[PDB]
């Protein structure tokens, strides 16, 4: 049950894994 | 029209649209629109005098160019 | 007529895929300069490095005369200069 | 005379000022994309068109950074004629029709730049204007494009009037890029704050972690799978079409060539 | 630790050389960056980047494109295997009888089958001195067995 | 000179003197 | 707008039937498209010759 | 990072107005911020 | 018109792009 809030969270945090924060 | 037909057909008006109409003091002119109508009519006439089995995308061209003329006549 | 294969692998995808891979890796190689150039402006933008070369050359001089006790001592200075960025600023001041 | 008047009123004039470079470049990016995709004499043609899109984009950047309306006029005139003459060199198509269409949009937005003018404030990355989440993602994507970041830097340096060298220009660009990314993240954390001490949301963890694991699986296992799959396919029936039994007997003249073929 | 002192020294030397040259030849305060210098370095970098992407493609295409070596049947071996038991009728010919069709000859064949598009296409696409003439011998002498 | 003026930064620049 | 749908037919009658009469139809359209808005309000009853 | 982006954007502003003397001066600030980690801590403080 | 002064400048600055200063 991936919510849109979760979906942005996931995306942003993978971006933080590569890019800063 | 230049995407449906090629060579002497088009490649005169599209060039002029990019180099005269869109590169002008505000509204193109009157001579641009006149030459557009004239060229489209000439093209129609010579394609009718035969290129064979001529296409008429110049119908919708001439009529749109005369619609704009009416819009700018009313101002 | 006959067609001589001047490809080797596969012009359609083998060589093509290799080319793409090369481009990407060369991409990363070139990024390797213009990505973290700012993480060194503390070890590369020193105004006057004269005092640090003296230290370095003193280590060399003390190894030729084989007084290796002072080698350890002068190495300690070198590593503390490079362990505290603020002391590098002090030591690399243009005039004094 | 009339031509001179047209050009005078396209240069001196009394018009406004807009920055449509972003959109012009986007049109050219789409053009590049469809020409790259349109590899389908043809490879040579597509390779020349590649070099072309590229060279024209570089020239455009020059004129934008040097704010040259006269230069843009010249470029536009030349490019219009040349692209229209390239329609005659069709000898190496939906791809080409679309390339023409998107180049027409570029010519329209370029014509607009010339007839409007160049605005005073031209510097500043398009995707660093606002500090949201979309700007963040777009900027990071631009940085992920193989050589766009570095090309932008070097190019801009060459045109923009600076006192600094390339090394130092690249320093300020790196600092700015990193600072922007941090700012976007800070802004989003102020917009949507996360309670103090609130786990990390099971789902978020499962997603990112899962993706990473799967990517690692595809580094080791997937190649092996693909390799084995392709190599395993072996075995095409090969049957002797004919049975040629030449019972070479006579040492001097070997004979006994009674033999058969496929029917038998 | 030996490598540490070597790295430090190397970097320090490079910095010193640059500092010394800036003292020897000072650059006025706020003096652009010299258009030519910029054009040179920038240009080289751009060209190097061009040669990362475009040049390989060019080289690749150039080599691969070269294709096409004329292959003409040296002989026309028509063995009209007739008898089921003993296939014979091997009257056939070789290069002397085989005629590599000339340019004019090719035009003739192409025009003969010009009405049919694909027929002409076959002939025309095949390069001149490609289409060979099957002048198979029909005379016997070889009795059969 | 460019060199000396780009290597002139000190701590006094970063003091909080009404930085608006 | 009927004055004008007729102008469309005038054009297309020429186009379809490729002849000399067709060229004349084409011309009749070209003309009454140019000099046409004038006589759409001046030929309403005033001499529709 | 607000105070650092101001510095960065001031360098950009000073290059558009072509007052390149101040470009050199503002670059000096940028490099000293990144040459002393302690001043970065001071300049990047959350509130003041 | 690349002068010798420009030529050394160019060379040194490409060296600075790779090596320090
Ligand atoms: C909008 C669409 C975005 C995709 C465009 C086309 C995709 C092209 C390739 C994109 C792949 C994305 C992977 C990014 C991985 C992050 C690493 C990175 O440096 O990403 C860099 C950009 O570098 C690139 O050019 C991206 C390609 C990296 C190569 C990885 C691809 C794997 C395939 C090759 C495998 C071998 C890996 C390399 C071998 C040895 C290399 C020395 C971004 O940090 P940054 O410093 O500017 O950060 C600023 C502050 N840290
Ligand atoms: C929000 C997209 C899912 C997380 C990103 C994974 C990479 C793409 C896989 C599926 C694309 C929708
Ligand atoms: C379809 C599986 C991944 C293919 C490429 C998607 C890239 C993932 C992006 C991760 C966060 C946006
Ligand atoms: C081919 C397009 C897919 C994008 C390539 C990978 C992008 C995500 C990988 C790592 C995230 C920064
Ligand atoms: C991953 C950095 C944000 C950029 C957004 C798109 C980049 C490619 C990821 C997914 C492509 C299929
Ligand atoms: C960082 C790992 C996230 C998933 C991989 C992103 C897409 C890159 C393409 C590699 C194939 C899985
Ligand atoms: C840093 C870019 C300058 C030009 C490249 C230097 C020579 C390296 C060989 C690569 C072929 C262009
Ligand atoms: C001073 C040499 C020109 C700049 C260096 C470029 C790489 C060599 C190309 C021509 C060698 C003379
Ligand atoms: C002939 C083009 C480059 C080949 C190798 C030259 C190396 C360039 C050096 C850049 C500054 C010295
Ligand atoms: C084969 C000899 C040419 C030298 C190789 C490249 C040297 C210059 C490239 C980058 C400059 C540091």
């Amino acid at each position: 049950c991936c919510e849109s809030s979760d979906c942005l969270e996931i995306c942003m945090e993978c971006c933080g894994i590569c890019f800063p924060s | 029209n230049h995407m449906v037909t090629a060579s002497a057909g088009s490649l005169v008006l599209p060039v002029l649209v990019f180099l005269w109409a869109m590169l002008s003091i505000p509204r193109p002119s009157k001579r641009f629109w006149m030459t557009a109508i004239v060229f489209t009519e000439i093209a129609v006439v010579v394609k009718y005098l035969f290129t064979d089995g001529y296409i008429k995308y110049d119908l919708v061209q001439l009529m749109a160019l005369f619609f704009h003329r009416s819009q700018l006549l009313c101002y | 007529k006959v067609s001589p294969p001047s490809l080797g692998f596969l012009a359609g995808y083998g060589i093509m895929g290799l080319y793409v891979s090369i481009v990407l890796v060369i991409g990363k190689f070139v990024r390797g300069f213009f990505s973290e150039i700012s993480h060194s402006i503390m070890f590369e933008e020193l105004p006057c490095v004269d005092r640090i070369l003296k230290l370095c050359q003193d280590i060399f001089l003390v190894r030729e005369t084989r007084e290796l006790e002072l080698e350890e001592e002068l190495y300690a200075k070198l590593i503390f200069l490079y362990r505290s960025p603020e002391t590098m600023i002090k030591w690399t001041r243009e005039k004094e | 005379p009339l031509r001179r008047f047209f050009h005078d009123i396209l240069h001196t004039k009394y018009r406004a000022a807009t920055d449509v470079y972003a959109l012009m470049f986007l049109a050219d990016v789409v053009d590049f994309i469809i020409i790259i995709f349109g590899f389908w004499q043809v490879p040579e043609a597509f390779l020349v068109m590649l070099l072309i899109q590229f060279s024209t984009m570089v020239v455009d950047r020059a004129l934008y950074l040097r704010k040259t309306v006269l230069g843009k006029l010249a470029f536009q005139v030349a490019l219009v004629l040349a692209i229209h003459l390239w329609m005659f060199f069709i000898l190496p198509n939906v791809v080409a029709q679309l390339w023409y269409f998107v180049k027409c949009i570029y010519f329209a937005l370029s014509a607009y730049q010339i007839r409007c003018g160049y605005p005073t404030r031209i510097l500043g990355n398009f995707l660093t204007k606002k500090y949201n989440h979309l700007n963040l993602f777009l900027f990071q994507g631009f940085r992920l494009v193989p050589f766009l970041v570095e090309l932008r830097a070097v190019m801009d340096w060459v045109w923009t009037d600076t006192t600094l060298s390339l090394s130092s220009w690249m320093c300020v660009e790196d600092i700015y890029a990193n600072i922007f990314i941090i700012k976007c993240s800070r802004e989003t954390e102020k917009k949507y704050p996360q309670p103090k001490g609130q786990k990390k949301k099971k789902i978020v963890k499962y997603g990112m972690g899962g993706l990473i694991i799967l990517f690692l699986i595809a580094i080791i296992w997937f190649p092996l799978l693909f390799m084995s799959l392709v190599r395993s396919v072996v075995g095409v029936v090969n049957q002797p079409i004919d049975v040629t039994v030449t019972l070479k007997l006579g040492g001097y003249e070997p004979l006994f060539t009674m033999s058969a073929q496929q029917p038998s | 630790s030996w490598m540490c002192v070597e790295d430090i020294y190397a970097n320090i030397f490079i910095i010193k050389c640059s500092r010394e040259t800036e003292k020897k030849y000072p650059q006025p305060k706020g003096q652009k960056k010299k258009k030519i210098v910029k054009y040179g370095m920038g240009g080289l970098i751009i060209l190097f980047l061009i040669a990362i992407i475009w040049f390989p493609l060019l080289f690749m295409s150039l080599v691969r494109s070269v294709v096409g070596v004329v292959n003409q049947p040296i002989d026309v071996t028509v063995t009209l295997k007739l008898g089921g038991y003993e296939p014979l009728f091997t009257m056939s010919a070789q290069q002397p009888s085989i005629i590599p069709f000339t340019a004019q000859a090719y035009e003739e064949l192409s025009r003969q089958f010009d009405p049919q598009p694909l027929a002409m296409q076959f002939i025309s696409q095949y390069s001149p001195e490609d289409i060979v003439t099957a002048q198979i011998e029909g005379s016997s002498g070889a009795l059969w067995r | 000179d460019h060199a000396t003026v780009i290597h002139s930064g000190d701590y006094f620049l970063f003091e909080s003197d009404s930085e608006e | 707008y009927l004055f004008w749908l007729v102008l469309v037919v005038v054009f297309v009658t020429g186009a379809t039937r490729i002849s000399i009469f067709g060229l004349g139809y084409l011309l009749a359209c070209f003309y009454l498209l140019l000099f046409g808005t004038a006589l759409l309000q001046r030929d309403t009853r005033a001499r529709l010759v």
